[PDB]
């Protein structure tokens, strides 16, 4: 076997367990169509947005 | 090169390789494997004719790491089962790139 | 997600196998269900992993003349104009890291 | 016979600890929180 | 695989998206593969060694790819009969012993 | 659509008397629905989770009473 | 005459259970059954001297 | 409110009995006996929720 | 009547090969006659005391013979 | 019914030049549809929860995208 | 504006967490559980 | 004949579905034939050992392939 050294765990002690995630977005609509993201890995900083 | 784990596909079907990153914790992954019963035994015989009878039964329950899709600013719907499928990990999980070789 | 194997042997054919070539015909039962359970477990973990994984040497991973996901040694695009196993063995090993950097 | 039964495989019904069976559940548990990285 | 059947990965098969086909290759083993495409299989290839070879060019392109899953927990729970469900077997395993001769 | 998933449950043909037989069904039911009221047990049955309804007969979450009485039904004895 | 009752309960109901919580999933149930068939004697002769 | 008045009137009287042991004995089929399964209960576990 | 009360008997139609059936019947024994002989184990039935036979088809005990053949018929299979 | 419930949100009418308003609107969304997309932040508006929609003009859960643009159209200029 | 939002008073949307809002809940947690006394 | 005598299986009649029958088939198989392969299990059975075939339908030794073609026949489901 090639065991399971490449996956991850994340282990139960109890059944069925939920995870979050957090996203920085701007624009007024966090929720929203279009709701661009700040921090995301393959996209750059929306430059003139709090400039001109 | 002293940097990849290299592990043996020994069942691969046609000839592949596939790179994929792991980081220190087990959360940190592209997808988990989440142990929760293991190999309970199970035993007795059936008294209609006295054979016995045997087995094991196990629990686990797999998961995508949340924004391994890497392809978008936010989800639909906003409470999404993290469980792959054809609709969210098919093709898509930023944790794995394969790459087919061919004439070796 | 669960899963669960039975072995259900019979009484008689324990008495010969224990009298006639020295098995438990009960243990050996054991250790094979719980040898096969581990081992298909360990493969659907391998099973996603390439499920979910991208389409490789894709995207910002292409040399522009090449064939979209696979890797061939004997197209001279893919192995960059390599020669013999020599050099063109290392063109592979240029294509892993690229996959490898793109997953950063 | 009591089932314990199980989940829809849809978080809705997940998050809501409905089930199949017999006995509706607490919640998913707490699997922490993933934070996006700053870029450099 | 004990909660459900699949069909088989034959020539001129058309797969739907999202369906589970199987197939023994003749060469590397059992493989399931959840179809991407809707695609025909191609019927001109007959003789298993056609019918691998297209299979593993459907795998190549990703219109079918390796799939393994679990069984759900509520199919799980009453496997065999239990609360009057039907048709709904374990799956069982176990061993054989046979022999050679030599003659002087 | 349930908007969730559903739980498909499909009963198998059984013969119960002289000229008298239960019809198999096979039918989807909002899992939310599911939960709320069920009677499966000694159905003759299997079941599965879905995204989509496996089954054209489909019992939505606000059909409520069309599937307690579809669900009482698949006991239903016909010819 | 003869009067009794079943539970028939499932491991997995048993397991999640207690993992949840805290319930035996067994001892509940022979707890009820134990427990409505004397409740429904003593209504018996209860019933039978109304009847009688 | 009509059944009462026809169990005042004597007319309807309520009784309890336990079961014969010649059906009991074959109850959920012992012996080649069918369709007599033992009566059995169970337990659930509902819950509600409020909001501040 | 008998005056001893009755054993009823139901058995359940059930099928045994292509084209071949064990009719389901429904009869009544003197309780004395049923003590004394019958042929029903195994058969896919139920029975009950009464007070009063619970069927149109009543074995009272003075019959002895036409009630064993009676019973032994409960395995009859037909088209 | 979305039987998640509905956010009722109206857009208050408002004057913006020489012949240019953006013009009212009451519509009302299901919960789970509101909660995936909300464009209504500076919009001149008022939002309430409900167990069924208020208004006439209702975004079920299933429309996403029709939604999605009646949210743009929430700040649209007419005459 | 960084709005809290709400449920919809909606009991599945409470259980699950959901709201109209910016952020995401986990859950109502435990307040205990009522079970029945045996009749005398 | 193998001369070293056969495995006499007889299938039963099955129900499986609705206008669909698993027919019971006769089948005598040489007895180093059925011990190289026999997946009758779960097959609805009965058998026994005998010197000559048992049944009119028989499969020697030597025929292998004819043979595993009629054991899998024997769940052969037909209208």
């Amino acid at each position: 076997l090639i065991a399971f050294d490449i996956c991850g765990v994340q282990p139960m002690n109890s059944p069925t367990g939920q995870v979050f995630a957090l996203r920085a977005v701007y624009g007024k609509d966090p929720v929203a169509a279009g709701a661009k993201e700040a921090f995301h890995p393959m996209y750059g900083p929306d430059a003139m947005f709090s400039g001109q | 090169g002293g940097k990849y784990r290299v592990y043996i596909d020994q069942y691969a079907k046609q000839d592949y390789f596939t790179v994929g990153y792991k980081g220190p914790n087990e959360m940190d992954a592209g997808i988990y494997y989440a142990p929760y019963v293991a190999l309970t035994p199970l035993r007795g015989s059936d008294p209609k004719n006295f054979q016995p009878v045997m087995g094991f039964k196990t629990r686990y329950g797999i998961g995508i790491n949340p924004f391994a899709e890497s392809a978008a600013q936010a989800p639909a719907s906003r409470i999404q089962s993290g469980m792959p499928s054809i609709l969210n990990s098919l093709g898509k999980n930023a944790y794995f790139r394969r790459v087919y070789v061919k004439g070796i | 997600k669960s899963r669960q194997l039975k072995a259900a042997y019979s009484i008689e054919l324990a008495q010969d196998l224990r009298a006639v070539h020295g098995m438990d015909a009960d243990a050996e039962l054991s250790g094979i269900l719980a040898t096969e359970i581990m081992l298909e477990i360990n493969r659907e973990v391998v099973d996603w992993i390439n499920y979910s994984a991208q389409v490789g040497k894709s995207g910002m991973t292409l040399t522009p003349g090449s064939k979209a996901g696979v890797f061939d040694f004997q197209d001279p695009i893919d192995i960059r104009g390599a020669r013999w196993a020599g050099e063109s063995f290392k063109a592979l090993l240029f294509q892993i890291d690229k996959e490898a950097v793109e997953i950063a | 016979a009591e089932i314990g039964g199980d989940h829809g495989y849809n978080a809705t019904n997940i998050a809501a600890g409905q089930t199949s069976g017999a006995v509706t559940q607490i919640g998913p548990a707490v699997m922490g929180m993933v934070r996006r990285a700053i870029p450099n | 695989g004990a909660a459900k059947k699949f069909p088989a990965l034959a020539a001129s098969t058309q797969t739907t998206v999202g369906d589970i086909y199987t197939h023994f290759f003749q060469e590397t083993g059992t493989v399931y593969l959840q179809a991407s495409v809707q695609v025909t299989i191609d019927a001109g290839a007959t003789d298993a060694a056609k019918l691998d070879a297209e299979i593993k060019k459907q795998m190549e392109a990703g219109a079918l790819v390796e799939i393994a899953e679990g069984m759900a927990t509520s199919i799980a729970e009453l496997q065999e009969g239990f609360n009057g469900s039907t048709d709904n077997p374990w799956n069982e395993m176990g061993f054989r012993i046979d022999k050679q001769v030599i003659e002087a | 659509a349930s908007a969730r998933g559903y739980v498909n449950i499909k009963t198998f043909e059984q013969k119960l008397d002289g000229n008298k037989k239960i019809e198999g069904k096979e039918v989807s039911v909002a899992f939310p629905l599911y939960s709320d009221v069920h009677k499966i047990s000694g159905a003759h049955y299997q079941t599965f989770p879905s995204e989509k309804a496996a089954y054209s007969t489909v019992y939505e979450e606000n059909q409520r009473t069309e599937w307690i009485a579809a669900n009482e039904d698949l006991w239903k004895v016909t010819g």
